[PDB]
């Protein structure tokens, strides 16, 4: 019962570092640290929450019946099941740890710069797809109107086609059908422009799915790279001269 | 939907000078007419009906006056063009075509709905189509608020009309800080009152020595007496025949407040500037005011298109995860997928998170009932189901990486208090950039409106009927059935910051003394956190305590509106405190935050949205920023429906301000289009060429119509008159922002500013800079009210859209590098000496030192991006200006892992030489010792107001900034302000940080 060399005692580490350690952990996971204010704060994982249970000393409760911290923790070890050990588990010296840190920090910035790039493409592509969907909904409405114009021309011209055929005015009949040709050919241009956009959107939708796939692939590899980098840094901080 | 760009047509930013238009006549004929891009509909319609006679079936065509044009807009809407004075290029057409129709329906309403839809950048018609009953109920029920506000505006006309348009720009307290009162000679203000005298409009000035506490009427009185006079002087008739205005802007003194309480006057005293006012007649202002009339919309004439208690349901909670349509994962990179779920009250789980079994990527099917460690009657009113599809890969040791792919949140009870039942289909959202947590409980509730996304099928329990949450009478029922060293402990907890650790012991302690708590009402946030929300027993009891709970200061109430307090009772109490104690000054000061917490609300209809909308509709200064904060977020699909509906009701009841807002919106759209051309088609073009294009475009009648004669979105009291085109420029930087210059058209502009200068930015997100500058203004305000004149000069910054914003251009400012470029270390001091020769030198060194102290403290606390000679600017008069703040808090901790607090603003020798007035060994001087004291005082003033800052930041967690995503991100402010320490230890910490950064020089007096 050393109480300093103990695995669950982390000493000078903040509440936020504790929250990172107890993230998604099972009920009964715990660790002890120096208070944020000597005094000691025990943090216990219960009901997806991290409970802070303060440790008092004068010689936790109204009468402090425990001699040392280990005796209090072990008595309860709603039960103190899984302790967060200070055993992460490579290089013995400082020249080797630094050379590895530099290797990982280099990898971390390249992956991070690549992720950022991917994210700009993700955002650009999402926006473009939204732009195309609005434009297709606008072509849809445009075609309806142009088709309604055919219906109107038909509705009207039928009575005039008879009235001009009985009058033998072949020149005027040709005028009306030249207009109908102009109208129907325009609807063809609008329909094919909608068609070209629908295939442009189909391709871009696929390109979005591929960017999304690539980002879900690098996100955990980037997180782990940062975790190892931060670990080598902490090791180098610890295995070096420390003071104010 | 909202338009893809600000272009004149789809995929064409600017129409050519002449353009061919397809004109679909009502007789079925199609005519191709060539039109000028700036031609109006009046012109085009006349030219069309002339050409139409040269076409078949023209005998069927009625008079050109019986028709209107309709077409498809970039918003995919078919719009009827009743306003034929509009120009072709301004129509926002999808394709260049126009259809001739006969105007039908309610003309008046169609016109208003188009005006509303234009202001919001979304067609009003889209809301009518929405199936959700919550939406249709919101649209109908909000009209109560609209009616009410409009009625209060005609209660005492025209005075109540003028009080809405021109609200008094006053401080929250009539009381003057001693450093402000000391600038007064026997408590008297020397004011200059101006008159515009008819018929030649001549300006006559009258200098008055009046008391600071003089109500505006009394100020008018002394000006009468100083003109006529007592020997024939007893005119009390002037009380209601004259009003005061500020020379150079639209700020009026319409209310009985001591003159010193008016911000313009309070600022004049502090700066020692003479207040230049303008006396004018009440009638000449009241006659400018139109009668604002609210019309009930057509949807208010229409209606929207067995029951058990929750407490009588004797079962546990369980949710059936059926399947997900798909996920976007590389099958070789990831092993399995699963659905992580949780039951939350705010951001805290009510029971442990429950996962489904792991399945293949290709097979997202579970058909699994997940069991929750919660009894159904114990489920609180604000309980939510937070879920996400996660991927898992275990390739390195026993270690496995867990990444979210898509998330979604849903309210377990609805706006009518009905518990969810049956099969439910939820479209999930993309994971926010920077979020690493597997759940997103801070995120919005409801299905993603994008249906081309992963859709998760769900199923809840059916209890043979409609389960409804218990009534307040039933809840009050369940609550009727369950000394000195403790009093000192209770006060100690109430003083602690909102993010301070609360131990389980302290929670059991606070809950035990829950009835004594009323003596210290400010402990309510600490007590609400001690409650076990997953226990119907404690909640029912909490509801009865809050019911009678004494009101708290708004600065404390604002906390109960953040994402940690989701309960409708708690939130209701908070809204009542604001209704009671929140002044229009403070509402204006924290509007960014109050608009942000609307996104944390479970439902569309709530007490917060009504209170805010009421205040927006009874104060046009509040209305202006309310509109601009909501409109800027309209591109964001997580809030576009909520913000669009709220903007519809605002625009329906704001009256004549809609016309002014529509002019601002159109001026802004012309600027977005212009800059969009420079960023795309003209990106690879020289400055000279770009400027040539800019001047040629701005010169166009449609551009000059739109960019001149409107109100400034930065300050609606500021009028933007004619554009001084010879002073407008595209900046040399890669972003290519615009420096725009407008004449101030006010009759007395020379007494304020002759020109209004604004930087228009399209491409960079300005929300973070807008927040940073807002935090500085708040800090500046705390300092002044504590007696410190650290002149910050927080210039205007406003985000107006998706990476679109405005920054107020500070006059005669130069970056430290500009000064140095045109050197040694005294170069800066020399520049300042040259610009402030003679008597005015002391004040320039004074100004530079105070602004320097203010910025040392502010940048240290906030941890903004490192300062250099290019992001620090100085004014000719000494005043320092910081620009381009970038990131804040601990942005660097994630990037380099180095755990510490930085000193963004390390004072260079160049800066020390200035503070020491040219001295050798600068840190020894009495100048540097005065500066150090200023810093210490500023730091402690903010530390004393820590709760406000922690709250303001907490109210932003769901905005979009990756350094402002969690509570563990606000932790930085807790370190820089050393909140877990004593005021003395905190001051020692600030001092050590300055010492370590500057390599000595920072001393003190232990007691002195
Ligand atoms: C408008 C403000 C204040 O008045 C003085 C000038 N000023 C500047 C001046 C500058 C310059 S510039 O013009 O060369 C370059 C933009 C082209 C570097 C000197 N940048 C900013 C800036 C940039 C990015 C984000 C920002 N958040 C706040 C200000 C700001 N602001």
């Amino acid at each position: 019962m050393s109480l300093q060399d103990a695995e669950w005692y982390w000493g000078d580490i903040s509440r936020e570092e504790v929250n990172e350690k107890l993230r998604d952990t099972a009920d009964g996971t715990f660790l002890v640290r120096d208070a944020s204010t000597g005094d000691y704060t025990l943090t216990l994982r219960k009901g997806g929450n991290n409970k802070l249970i303060k440790i008092f000393h004068r010689d936790f409760s109204d009468p402090l019946t425990f001699s040392s911290v280990v005796e209090l923790i072990n008595h309860y070890r709603v039960k103190l099941l899984y302790p967060v050990s200070k055993y992460q588990q490579k290089e013995d010296n400082i020249e080797a740890v630094g050379k590895k840190l530099h290797e990982y920090n280099t990898q971390f910035q390249e992956k991070s710069r690549e992720y950022d790039r991917l994210y700009e493409e993700y955002t650009r592509t999402s926006q473009e797809i939204q732009m195309k969907r609005t434009a297709i909904e606008a072509f849809n409405e445009t075609i309806k109107i142009f088709e309604e114009q055919c219906q109107t021309q038909e509705r009207y011209s039928k009575e005039y086609i008879e009235k001009f055929k009985r009058e033998g005015n072949e020149k005027e009949i040709q005028r009306i059908m030249h207009n109908y040709d102009k109208l129907k050919s325009r609807i063809s241009e609008i329909i094919d422009s909608r068609r070209r956009l629908e295939e442009d959107l189909k391709k871009q939708a696929a390109e979005y799915r591929e960017i999304d796939k690539r980002m879900n692939s690098i996100k955990p590899d980037l997180i782990q790279l940062r975790k190892t980098r931060d670990q080598y840094l902490m090791w180098l901080t610890q295995k070096g001269v420390r003071q104010k | 939907p909202p338009r893809p760009s600000s272009g004149e047509l789809w995929g064409i930013h600017l129409m050519p000078p002449r353009i061919l238009v397809e004109c679909l006549l009502p007789n079925g004929m199609i005519v191709t007419l060539e039109c000028l891009r700036e031609a109006t509909l009046i012109t085009i319609k006349h030219e069309l009906f002339k050409e139409a006679r040269k076409y078949p079936l023209h005998q069927l065509l009625q008079d050109e006056s019986s028709y209107i044009f309709v077409s498809v807009t970039q918003e995919a809407e078919r719009e009827e063009f009743f306003d034929e004075t509009r120009r072709l290029c301004d129509l926002r057409l999808f394709q260049p075509f126009l259809k001739v129709i006969e105007p039908v329906g309610n003309r008046e309403e169609k016109i208003l709905n188009r005006e509303i839809g234009f202001a919001i950048g979304m067609p009003v018609c889209e809301f009518d189509m929405v199936k959700d009953p919550e939406v249709q109920d919101f649209r109908r029920n909000i009209l109560n608020v609209c009616k009410e506000a409009v009625d209060l505006r005609d209660l005492n006309s025209p005075h109540s009309r003028a009080m809405y348009v021109y609200p008094p720009n006053v401080e929250s307290s009539p009381e003057l800080p001693k450093h402000i009162y000391n600038k007064l000679d026997k408590g008297q203000i020397i004011v200059v009152i101006w008159v515009i005298v008819s018929p030649n409009n001549d300006k006559q000035k009258y200098t008055l020595k009046i008391n600071h506490d003089c109500v505006p009427e009394q100020v008018i009185a002394e000006a009468i007496r100083k003109k006529t006079r007592q020997l024939k002087l007893c005119v009390l008739e002037y009380q209601g025949k004259y009003i005061l205005k500020v020379c150079g802007c639209d700020e009026y003194f319409l209310e009985k407040y001591p003159l010193s309480q008016y911000k313009y006057i309070r600022s004049c005293i502090m700066l020692g500037r003479m207040p230049n006012l303008m006396l004018m007649a009440k009638e000449s202002l009241y006659s400018q005011l139109p009668m604002d009339c609210f019309t009930m919309p057509s949807y208010s004439r229409r209606i929207s298109t067995s029951t058990k208690s929750l407490w009588v349901i004797n079962s546990a909670l369980r949710i059936k995860i059926l399947c997900a349509t798909y996920v976007n994962v590389n099958i070789r990179d990831i092993d399995k997928i699963y659905v992580r779920t949780g039951i939350y009250h705010g951001g805290e789980p009510l029971c442990d998170n429950v996962n489904t079994q792991r399945v293949p990527c290709s097979n997202p099917r579970w058909n699994e009932w997940l069991n929750y460690d919660i009894y159904i009657p114990d489920l609180p009113r604000a309980a939510r189901l937070c879920l996400s599809i996660c991927s898992v890969k275990g390739r390195k040791g026993a270690k496995e990486e867990h990444c979210p792919l898509a998330w979604g949140n849903i309210n377990l009870f609805d706006y009518t208090d009905t518990l969810v039942s049956g099969k439910m289909a939820l479209n999930l959202w993309p994971v926010p950039h920077g979020l690493e947590d597997l759940l997103n409980p801070i995120g919005v509730t409801g299905s993603n409106p994008n249906k081309e996304t992963p859709c998760l099928e769900l199923e809840f329990d059916w209890f043979s009927s409609v389960v409804k949450f218990p009534d307040m009478s039933v809840i009050e029922e369940h609550a009727n059935w369950s000394r000195e060293n403790d009093k000192e402990q209770l006060k100690a907890i109430s003083t602690r910051d909102p993010l301070s650790e609360i131990t389980e012991q302290e929670k059991d302690f606070l809950w035990s003394h829950r009835h004594y708590c009323v003596t210290i009402p400010e402990i309510l946030p600490k007590l609400l956190l001690s409650v076990k929300w997953n226990s119907r027993d404690e909640v029912a009891q909490m509801y009865c305590l809050v019911k009678d709970w004494p009101p708290i200061k708004p600065e404390q109430a604002m906390e109960l509106l953040d994402c940690n307090y989701p309960d409708p009772m708690v939130r209701g109490f908070a809204v009542r405190c604001l209704e009671k104690y929140l002044t229009d000054d403070k509402l204006s000061q924290y509007l960014i935050q109050l608009v942000q917490v609307l996104k944390y609300e479970q439902y569309l209809d709530n007490l917060l949205v009504r209170f805010l909308l009421k205040k927006a509709l009874t104060n046009q200064r509040i209305g202006h920023f309310f509109f601009w904060h909501l409109k800027s977020e309209m591109h964001n699909k997580t809030v576009s429906q909520r913000f669009g509906l709220l903007l519809e009701s605002y625009c329906r009841a704001c009256g004549m301000y809609l016309k002014h807002l529509n002019r601002q919106v159109e001026a802004m759209e012309k600027l977005i289009n212009l800059t969009d051309i420079l960023k795309q088609e003209k990106k690879d073009e020289t400055q000279k060429v770009q400027m040539k294009f800019l001047v040629e475009q701005m010169r166009r009648p449609d551009f000059m119509d739109a960019l001149q004669g409107f109100l400034s979105p930065l300050n609606p009291a500021h009028q933007l008159g004619n554009l001084r085109l010879e002073e407008c420029e595209i900046m040399s930087s890669a972003k290519r922002p615009l420096k725009l210059n407008w004449e101030n058209p006010d009759i007395m502009s020379e007494l304020l500013f002759q020109n209004n200068i604004i930087m228009f930015k399209n491409g960079d997100d300005l929300r973070q800079d807008m927040l940073t500058l807002q935090i500085i203004r708040i800090m500046e305000n705390i300092w002044q009210n504590q007696g410190l004149d650290l002149r910050m000069l927080p210039y205007g910054c406003l985000s107006i859209g998706d990476c679109v914003g405005l920054i107020e251009w500070v006059r005669n400012s130069h970056t430290i590098m500009q000064i140095q470029c045109k050197f040694n270390s005294h170069t800066l001091h020399q520049w300042l000496k040259d610009k402030n020769k003679g008597e005015i030198y002391d004040a320039a060194i004074d100004l530079f030192t105070r602004s320097c102290a203010g910025y040392c403290v502010a940048t240290f606390i906030l941890g903004i991006g490192d300062r250099h000679n290019s992001n620090i600017m100085v004014k000719d008069d000494g005043q320092l200006v910081h620009i381009d703040f970038g990131h804040f808090l601990d942005h660097k901790k994630k990037k380099f892992g180095y755990k510490r607090e930085r000193v963004p603003f390390v004072l260079t020798q160049d800066f020390l030489i200035v503070i020491s007035k040219g001295a050798q060994e600068c840190t020894k001087t009495r100048e540097f010792e005065r500066f150090q004291e200023m810093c210490y005082k500023a730091y402690l003033a903010i530390r004393q107001h820590a709760n406000l800052f922690i709250n303001l930041f907490s109210m932003m967690l769901g905005s979009g900034m990756p350094e402002l995503q969690s509570f563990d991100d606000i932790a930085y402010i807790r370190k820089t302000l050393a909140l877990d320490k004593t005021e003395q230890e905190a001051l020692e910490y600030f001092m050590k940080q300055m010492n370590d950064a500057h390599h000595g020089g920072w001393t003190t007096k232990m007691d002195w």
